[PDB]
C-alpha cells in the first residue's frame, strides 16, 4: 500500500545535470527523514544523501559532497536530487529509501523505492 | 504576517511596508584552470630497461 | 568515515547448513547496525535492526549478534530463498556506510 515511484533516469552526457524525483504516497511522509541510496551495476550499495523531516539539515556522502543536492517538497510529497557535473562513475540504480534508522531519523518501518537506472554515457 | 511580525503589531494600516531581504543563492560551483605543460616523466624512472 | 568489511565475501553452502557472516567496523558502533538482504533484481529487504532485533514478517532462521566492532549474521538453515546478498549498515556517525556485501550460493 506504500508507493515510492521514482523517475528521471536516462542517458546523460558527462558533465551534465539531472533532477531525480521520488513521488511518495502511502505513509505520512514529512514525518520521516528520507534518504537517497545508489547501487552501481555489479557492485554493492552505496549511500548518497539524507534529509530531515523539515528540510533543515542535509547530509551527503564524502565522495559526492557538492555535486548533488537533496530537497523535499512536503506539499506534493516528493524527494528531489539535483545531480550536476556527473562523471562516468555515477551510472547506477538510485533507490529512494526510508531506512529503519533509530538514532537520527527515528523511523520504524523500512520502505524502499524501485530504483531508476541513471546511465551516464 | 511577515509584516505584522515586523511592526510588532496586529493591525497594519495602508502602505508599503519593507519586511525582508531577497538574495538568490547559487547553484553550481566550478573550478577552472590551465591545461598541463611539462609532466616530469616518471616514464624514465619507473620504466627503465 | 567508518569503514566496514565483511567476511566471507563469497560463500557456497547446501541446505540445512549454517552460515556465519562477520561484519567488522573501523570505529566503535555500539549496537547500531542493520542487516539487509537483497535478492538479485530487487530492492533490499531489511532483516535485522540494531544488530539483534529481528523484524516482523521474517522467519526465525536468521539471528544477529555481536557488538562493539564485530557483528555476526547467522542463518541456521539454508532454504532456497536465502540465496541473496547480505549487507551491513552503521548509524552513529553520518554518513551511513553499507558493507561490501557477501554472496551466498548453492553447491
Ligand atoms: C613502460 O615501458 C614499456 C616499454 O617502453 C611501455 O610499453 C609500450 O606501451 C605503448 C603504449 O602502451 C606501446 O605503444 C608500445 O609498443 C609498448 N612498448 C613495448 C616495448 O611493449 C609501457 O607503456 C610503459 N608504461 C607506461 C605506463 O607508459
Amino acid at each position: 500500500e506504500v508507493q515510492l515511484v521514482e523517475s528521471g533516469g536516462g542517458v546523460v552526457q558527462p558533465g551534465g545535470s539531472l533532477r531525480l524525483s521520488c513521488a511518495a504516497s502511502g505513509f505520512t511522509f514529512n514525518s520521516y527523514g528520507m534518504h537517497w541510496v545508489r547501487q552501481a551495476p555489479g557492485k554493492g550499495l552505496e549511500w548518497v544523501a539524507f534529509i530531515r523531516y523539515d528540510g533543515g539539515n542535509k547530509y551527503y556522502a564524502d565522495s559526492v559532497k557538492g555535486r548533488f543536492t537533496i530537497s523535499r517538497d512536503n506539499s506534493k510529497n516528493t524527494l528531489y536530487l539535483q545531480m550536476k557535473s556527473l562523471r562516468a562513475e555515477d551510472t547506477a540504480v538510485y533507490y529512494c529509501a526510508n531506512l529503519k534508522d533509530s538514532r537520527y531519523s527515528g523511523s520504524y518501518y523500512d520502505y524502499w523505492g524501485q530504483g531508476t537506472l541513471v546511465t551516464v554515457s | 504576517s511577515e509584516t505584522k511580525c515586523t511592526l510588532k503589531s496586529f493591525t497594519v494600516e495602508k502602505g508599503i511596508y519593507q519586511t525582508s531581504n531577497f538574495r538568490v543563492q547559487p547553484t553550481e560551483s566550478i573550478v577552472r584552470f590551465p591545461n598541463i605543460t611539462n609532466l616530469c616523466p616518471f616514464d624514465e624512472v619507473f620504466n627503465a630497461t | 568515515v567508518i569503514w566496514m568489511t565483511q567476511s566471507p565475501s563469497s560463500l557456497s553452502a547446501s541446505v540445512g547448513d549454517r552460515v556465519t557472516i562477520t561484519c567488522q567496523a573501523s570505529q566503535d558502533i555500539r549496537f547500531y547496525l542493520n542487516w539487509y538482504q537483497q535478492k538479485p533484481g530487487k530492492a533490499p529487504k531489511l532483516l535485522i535492526s540494531d544488530a539483534s532485533n529481528m523484524e516482523t514478517g521474517v522467519p526465525s532462521r536468521f539471528s544477529g549478534s555481536g557488538s562493539g566492532t564485530d557483528f555476526t549474521f547467522t542463518i541456521s538453515s539454508l532454504q532456497p530463498e536465502d540465496i541473496a546478498t547480505y549487507y551491513c549498515q552503521q548509524y552513529d556517525n553520518l554518513p551511513f556506510t553499507f558493507g561490501p556485501g557477501t554472496k551466498v550460493d548453492f553447491k
